């Protein structure tokens, strides 16, 4: 577990139908919301991968049990025991596959959330600080164009650093 | 000024199991166990033979119900419930081995034994129990030998079939077990009866036994069937005194095919690789809970109604 | 002025294996492989029958050891080592299929065949090998038919059993293989012996074979047993002239139950769903290393003494 | 692995017994030890979830007579089949435990890290990490202030101006 | 003024599969599926017997090909293709059980039955079909009994083998099925032949099946074999009238060995625990794709050419 | 999954052949590279751990089908069905084994990279800042011996803190 999705982020946003992860900002101009295409595609691609590995090339089996006529009792008992043993193995394997796959899928999605968070944190450098809940309090005036530059991964921290640091200390 | 990170969620989540949690809610999920089948035998792309009410064994001996299926070629052979093997009452030694050989085959050819009998033998015995064209008849690949003069001793007789082919042939014969002394005497005479059969790889003796027993299709006597494989170049000889039901043709099983026992009608416009008594299973899922008895290339049977695979993150509603 | 984060640890930790380390120390771990089990047959909640020294086949033919086990109902049938099937020497054709059918049943009823024999047949043959009250007797569900007048030809005889019931019945008969020509002649006469049996679905013929062989229970004769199922509404007819050990009752196997082969003593105070030769296995654990041969609802057998599943964190004690 | 347990945390505390994870502190008043309930239960609940899957539980009959001879060829087929089934279960049992143990250890490591990270974002600019799992706090923090850190009630902005002066001088 | 962290990469990575990605490039990988075996039977450390062209059944009855394999001790027994079991036409009833018993054994001892025959019997029957050192001979462990005086009735005869040992013995006998009534009368007389065999646990009757007409047809002379186990303390008795091929020795299977069928040359320098038709498999890998048919302590067969296990991190080249 | 390898680290270093993880530095005297022993060993020990589990053997099996002679058709069919079922199980288990193992191996290596990064970041404390691509910009002259002290985990931050803080602030 990576601490984000059912962790320090209080809840999901049902209003974000645009993608799996994303931004909400608040500046003097107003509020707004955008989905991050890169992190969502990284998660979706891994899901796709697990589904591609699910849907195996198979062995040809023939009948060893007559549907319409009786089978000798001893051999039929051997066959019953064998098929039931095989089915117990596959039932167990199927349950385990899905339980294990599911744990990994949930933790992978948590990881992709955290990596986005961490990428934005390093990008903001000393111009911002974290609240506990997954927001960044930005200590300069951040334009709608400035906001877009934080999502766009093009934001230049050195350009706002003087202003931000003054506000952080004062 | 502030920028916030988050993930999506939905109002209606789906529950999945994990290693640590039976009841985990995620944004989306899909089934990994197939529960629905197709109620048809999907035969497109297969040279299939639907036997109808003809039982696989009946193809070798030529029971009237199998007249359309005495020879052929197929990669898929379909047996139906209450198929008919025997018109005259009786049974076959090692019958499920024989049925399974026929059901993995890719066809059957028939070859004359060339057996001829002298003037003391009537080889055209027929019965009300085997009707063919509104007339009393008999298994098409066999001949019921009886004394031409009723009550007279059936003559000592020797018949040999030679396999001059390059593949093994399957040969079947029957032993008549009459239901009374009077019947046995009329057909074969009062002498002691003895039938011996031998090849390079088979030797056996049979004696017709008279015995009271219930009527089946109106008849108390029985014909028991036997079979063996005659290898290329080898010969099989019958020495008999009366009571032999002699092969007039032998079979050759050709190639390989998939045997299916099923209730479902044929759909020659649908394709499939997996079959069961109900029909076909066409799925990309690795597991199924339709039936533990399937043939072909199938998903594995599992004892579960449902197994949901998560395809989304934990769902955390507002 | 500082605050520190930490986890616990313990003085004595336990070793488990992981994907990367066969010697990983952790705060706690628990077993996943049952190794103990109970050396008794936990029969609480089961209507069981302990056959004791009675073999399941003996129930059908009525060997003296099985006189208290000729009928009954059960959900669990217990078979013991060296149980007795045959008082007279012999064997049963297709015996293991028949034993497995009985060991799967949930009971047996007996039904009279109603067979009757003409005056020149003595139907009350007995032997010192099957004793009741310390005297000569015979299988309870069968009759040793011989010529009443010694040395005379046993008459040609027919007997038919009719199944008027709605379930299949199991009929058993024997064939006597005498020890000598003289014995054969005295019991059945000098004629050739032939027994034929036929139903709608079954047909067979048997010939008594005179042969020297070693004595078992003092006897060189044998009675071999045969059996077949008679379907509802079908009849089975015996045609015979000497050598038939004829059934006076047929059996009906009823419902299902679990068959157990074990010599462990029975315990009526504990319950269980899993059994083996040495007793019962009562565990929530998914694996066991007690036995590869079990019956009922059992943990899967594994080739390991112990598999510890970590139930805590890595154990990092103070240096 | 998340880097805390057997990582940057030198070792575990034997003296902690009311939880799996907890706080040690030192201030003017002295030192104190309190376990953390919420992180301790997150871990334990996941363990009991695995244990439940473990004890979730087909009727088999006998196919091998204990007391009488079995036909030799079919007896060999049964032995081969049973031994093959047993190789499969033995392998599956070894894999289950190994894979489960791996995960359990790393999940425990994870809950430690998550508690550490919760406190870090809580303390904000009033403290600095020493790299051994401790937060050097740059203001005076009495026993009620310490409890304020454990109950997730610590308001950083209350000590911020004083803390920053001490961090900068 | 900077310090950078990083990881190695390589020029040529290896492609492996993961749960989420086929074609994941990694810095190094090793194979988990053994695809190469040794085309030799590595027998170092094994007391073995290579039977050559002697079939295991031939060891018990003493076919000339098996003269050097009538007894012995081994922990490994190696059977070859087309090995010889019989020198005279015929076959063994229940043969595959018997062969598996022999191929599971750790050796064989022979014990004389002690059988002797009255003056009316010639026990030295031989045949040009079983040549030994250029002379007409017979199975070394059996005796062909015929009437001393041709055409006269073979006497009623009894022979009893007593197992006075502490372990079960395996006794084999043969039944001669003559080629014609004329041959049957010359060997054994005009009477009805009957062979009865009985122990405490076994009884059976055999009646020779007399063939017919030319020697080249299917029903000619053969000798078929039967076997049973004789428990410690038990006696087995033969009563016979003509047609018995009697045992002059019985066998005793000892201990356990590993049975191998292969035509691969033996190598004594080379140690192994796993074998197939084509040789040995010596690998630490847990899977193999050489053959679904192996014996010994073997890696599990899998239907995969290759399964690569990552031994390095993701390979991310510049 | 841990965000470092094929994450915020742009690429690997083919030039580093003495270890899996390491350090490149930049000061007035020039450039250097060294491998980090402990973290590469931590990673190699876990790999070799897995290889040991892999090659871990076993049950002795005998033959149940004859190579050189025929066997009865019905039991032959049962043996075929059973052997093909067993093989499908092992083939599936073999494929799952390495898919799962490989996923874990890749993420474990990512994790060891991250923990090295985190170790260094904590050491430097307030004397350095992250550039977001795996480098620490240090705010004091750091000569070859000072670089060694960082890689050797004996860098004393308080020795440079004064200078570092006023360079970060100006
Ligand atoms: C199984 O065994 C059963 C007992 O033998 C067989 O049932 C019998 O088959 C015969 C011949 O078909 C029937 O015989 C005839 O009976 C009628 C008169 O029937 C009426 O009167 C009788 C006597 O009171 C009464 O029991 C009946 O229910 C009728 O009301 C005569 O006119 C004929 O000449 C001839 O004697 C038997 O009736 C019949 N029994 C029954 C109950 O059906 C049965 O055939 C055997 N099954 C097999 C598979 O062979
Ligand atoms: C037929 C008869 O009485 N013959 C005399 C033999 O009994 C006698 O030999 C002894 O036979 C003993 C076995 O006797 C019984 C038995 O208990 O098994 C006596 C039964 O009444 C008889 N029952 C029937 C239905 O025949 C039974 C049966 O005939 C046989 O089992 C068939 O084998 O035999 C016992 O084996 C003694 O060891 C044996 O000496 C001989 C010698 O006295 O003389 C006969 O006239
Ligand atoms: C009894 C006899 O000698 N009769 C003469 C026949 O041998 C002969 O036919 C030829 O028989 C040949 C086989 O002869 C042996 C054998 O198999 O080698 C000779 C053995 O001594 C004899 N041994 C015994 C125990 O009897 C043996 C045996 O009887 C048979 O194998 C049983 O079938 O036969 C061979 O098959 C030739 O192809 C065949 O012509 C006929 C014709 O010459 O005359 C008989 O007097
Ligand atoms: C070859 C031959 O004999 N065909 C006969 C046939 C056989 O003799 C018979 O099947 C041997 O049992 O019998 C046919 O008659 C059967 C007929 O016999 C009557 O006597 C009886 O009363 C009827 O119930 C009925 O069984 C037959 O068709 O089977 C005639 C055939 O020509
Ligand atoms: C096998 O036959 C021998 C003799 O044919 C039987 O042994 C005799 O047994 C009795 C009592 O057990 C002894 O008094 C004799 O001394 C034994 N004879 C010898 C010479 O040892 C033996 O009982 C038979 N086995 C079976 C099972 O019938
Ligand atoms: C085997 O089990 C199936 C499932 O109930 C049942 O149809 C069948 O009768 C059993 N067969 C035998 C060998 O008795
Ligand atoms: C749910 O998953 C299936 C397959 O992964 C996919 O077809 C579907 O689009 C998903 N539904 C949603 C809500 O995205
Ligand atoms: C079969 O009969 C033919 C013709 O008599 C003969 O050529 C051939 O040898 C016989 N086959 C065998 C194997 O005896």
């Amino acid at each position: 577990l990576f601490g984000a999705i059912a962790g320090f982020l209080e809840n999901g946003w049902e209003g974000m139908v645009d993608g799996w992860y994303g931004f909400r900002h608040q500046n003097a101009q107003g509020t707004g919301q955008a989905a991050d295409y890169k992190s969502t595609q990284a998660a979706i691609d891994q899901i796709t991968g697990k589904l591609n590995r699910l849907v195996k090339t198979n062995t040809e089996f023939e009948s060893i049990e007559s549907e319409f006529s009786e089978i000798e009792h001893q051999i039929g008992n051997v066959i019953n025991w064998t098929k039931d043993s095989i089915t117990d193995i596959w039932t167990y394997q199927a349950e385990l596959l899905v339980a294990m796959e599911n744990q990994h899928t949930i933790d992978m999605a948590d990881s992709e959330m955290l990596n986005l968070y961490e990428r934005v944190r390093k990008q903001l450098r000393q111009n911002a600080e974290e609240d506990g809940k997954g927001c960044f309090e930005i200590y300069h005036a951040c334009d709608d164009s400035c906001m877009e530059s934080i999502r766009n991964n093009t934001y230049d921290h050195s350009q706002y650093r003087e202003e931000a640091l003054l506000n952080r200390l004062n | 000024d502030k920028i916030c990170l988050g993930h999506h969620a939905v109002a209606n989540g789906t529950i999945v199991k994990t290693l640590t949690n039976e009841q985990e809610e995620v944004t989306n999920a899909t089934e990994t166990v197939e529960s629905t089948g197709i109620n048809r035998l999907c035969m497109k792309g297969r040279k299939h033979k639907d036997l109808g009410n003809c039982h696989p064994i009946g193809m070798l001996i030529g029971t009237p119900a199998c007249d359309l299926h005495l020879t052929g070629m197929w990669d898929t052979l379909i047996e139906r419930e209450n198929a008919i093997a025997y018109c005259y009452p009786g049974a076959t030694v090692n019958v499920e081995a024989l049925r399974q050989k026929i059901m993995e085959s890719g066809g059957i050819n028939k070859i004359s034994t060339g057996f001829t009998y002298g003037s003391s033998i009537n080889s055209a015995g027929t019965t009300r129990a085997c009707m063919r064209n509104g007339g009393n008849s008999f298994y098409a690949e066999l001949k019921w030998l009886v004394s031409k003069s009723a009550g007279q001793n059936f003559p000592q007789t020797t018949n040999t079939y030679r396999n001059t082919d390059t593949a093994e042939h399957l040969i079947m014969w029957g032993i008549h077990h009459p239901s009374s002394t009077q019947e046995k005497n009329d057909l074969y005479g009062t002498q002691s009866l003895s039938i011996s059969v031998g090849s390079s790889t088979y030797r056996n003796n049979f004696v017709p036994v008279v015995g009271a027993r219930p009527q089946v299709n109106g008849l108390s006597s029985r014909i028991d069937f036997h079979w063996t494989l005659v290898q290329p170049g080898d010969n099989i000889t019958f020495s008999h005194n009366g009571g032999l039901i002699a092969p007039s043709r032998v079979s050759k099983l050709i190639g390989r095919g998939l045997g299916i026992q099923s209730d479902a009608p044929i759909d020659n416009n649908c394709e499939s690789k997996c079959f069961w008594r109900g029909g076909s299973i066409n799925t990309r899922l690795p597991f199924q809970n339709l039936s533990p008895r399937t043939v072909g290339q199938c998903p594995k049977y599992v004892n579960r109604r449902s197994l949901m695979l998560a395809t989304g993150m934990r769902n955390v509603p507002e």
